[PDB]
């Protein structure tokens, strides 16, 4: 019906400035009046502001005094958002919501925009293994840790997407302005330590590729 | 500004059964030439944009199916769902449309049951970790319910708060379960000045605490 087109994903450095835009299509760009969302936190859904782009009219939240001013495209049928002074609470998805009526209000695909002082490094990772030699369960669980990688995501699949089944992948927690992972799956005793396993990280901004048989 | 709350916070459901949301507001939204209440109702899929549902808190958009209907006015607002399905997992919220800055609810997030429990996945370090410098011992927690669960760390009979590093998971497709893993990090000589460490979670379904241990030499 209506398309509300995004940027992508941006990796910035703190002090820099950020544009956002959101295209418009299938509508006229002055009659309807277009507002923007931040999602914080994974749920909690905070207001920015919103533009009128016929006559001017310009309000922001008090959150965002001085560093949320909204622009409008007259020409290529678009809008604008820029950021000033970006610190590291600024680390959240945002999206332009257009208001149609007071029914219903459409929604955008949302960008990405996390900031960080931080360097790209390859993936440093490590077999883990239970240190007893025996147990009472029939299932033997291993893993391996990923640690010291830049930027999210990191795939990991277990030994070439044969055991794809009873896989659990863990979020990311940023430690040192680097994230840290971990994945477990559970392993028959019949096995191992037989029958070896391996770890398959990827990283595609790096594109590195190591292999860690455990 | 017109803060609203929601309650509950999260409430466990199964298939079929009558679900009921609360949004209440600390003013009254109701203005009083049209009799119209400037509330609605969203719903955000996980990995998608947030839609819309129930607009001004007792009328049904069209695209929604007949399941969703909404009732109250003014303070109260009800969101009433007649039978859930699959697809039905997702996170609803509440915006006022009557005043400036605009307001945004808590969050509701319906779950799935029930009864699941694990018991030991302590690894020690590996010989890699040391060569770096560090040392981590990690602990998870899979196939355990509900997701109110408390981790403690012990190191030799002593509680260690610092370097603990948790990581929940969503809910599994699969047996309707979640995952939960801590790690812990320390550097090298610390590791080696103590022999025992001690994983430590206490659960609601047990009456006693799960303990488990393991020793360096």
């Amino acid at each position: 019906e209506v398309q509300l087109q995004q940027s992508g994903p941006e990796l910035v450095k703190p002090g820099a400035s950020v544009k956002i835009s959101c295209k418009t299509s299938g509508y006229t760009f002055t009659e309807y009046t277009m507002y923007w969302v931040k999602q914080s936190h994974g749920q909690s859904l905070e207001w920015i502001g919103g533009i009128n782009p016929n006559i001017d009219d310009t309000t922001y939240n008090q959150n965002f005094k001085d560093k949320a001013t909204l622009t409008v495209d007259k020409s290529s049928s678009t809008a604008y958002m820029e950021f000033r002074s970006l610190t590291f609470d600024d680390s959240a998805v945002y999206y332009c919501a257009r208001d149609d009526k007071a029914s219903f209000a459409f929604w955008g695909q949302g960008t990405l925009v996390t900031v960080s002082a931080a360097k790209t490094t390859p993936p440093s990772v490590y077999p883990l293994a239970p240190g007893s030699a025996a147990q009472t369960n029939s299932m033997v669980t291993l893993g391996c840790l990923v640690k010291g990688y830049f930027p999210e995501p990191v795939t990991v699949t277990w030994n070439s997407g044969s055991l794809s089944s009873g896989v659990h992948t863990f979020p990311a927690v940023l430690q040192s302005d680097l994230y840290t992972l971990s994945s477990s799956v559970t392993v028959p005793s019949s096995t191992w330590p037989s029958e070896t396993v391996t770890c398959n990280v990827a990283h595609p901004a790096s594109s590195t590729k190591v292999d860690k048989k455990i | 500004d017109i803060v609203m709350s929601q309650s509950p916070s999260s409430l466990a459901v199964s298939d079929g059964e009558r679900v009921t949301l609360t949004c209440k507001s600390s003013q009254s939204l109701l203005y009083s030439t049209n009799q119209k209440n400037y509330l609605a109702w969203y719903q955000q899929k996980p990995g998608q944009s947030p839609k819309l549902l129930i607009y001004w808190a007792s009328s049904r958009e069209s695209g929604v199916p007949d399941r969703f209907t909404g009732s109250g006015s003014g303070t109260d607002f009800t969101l009433t769902i007649s039978s859930v399905k699959a697809e039905d997992l997702a996170v609803y919220y509440c915006q006022q449309y009557y005043s400036y800055p605009l307001t945004f609810g808590a969050g509701t997030k319906l779950e799935l049951r029930a009864d699941a429990a694990p018991t030991v996945s302590i690894f020690p370090p590996s010989s890699e970790q040391l060569t770096s410098g560090g040392a981590s011992v990690v602990c998870f927690l899979n196939n355990f319910y509900p997701k109110d669960i408390n981790v403690k760390w012990k190191i030799d009979g002593s509680e260690r708060q610092n370097g603990v590093l948790n990581s929940w998971t969503d809910q599994d497709s699969k047996d309707s379960t979640y995952s939960m893993s801590s790690t812990l990090t320390l550097t090298k000589d610390e590791y080696e000045r103590h022999n025992s460490y001690t994983c430590e979670a206490t659960h609601k379904t047990s009456t006693s605490p799960i303990v488990k241990s393991f020793n360096r030499n």
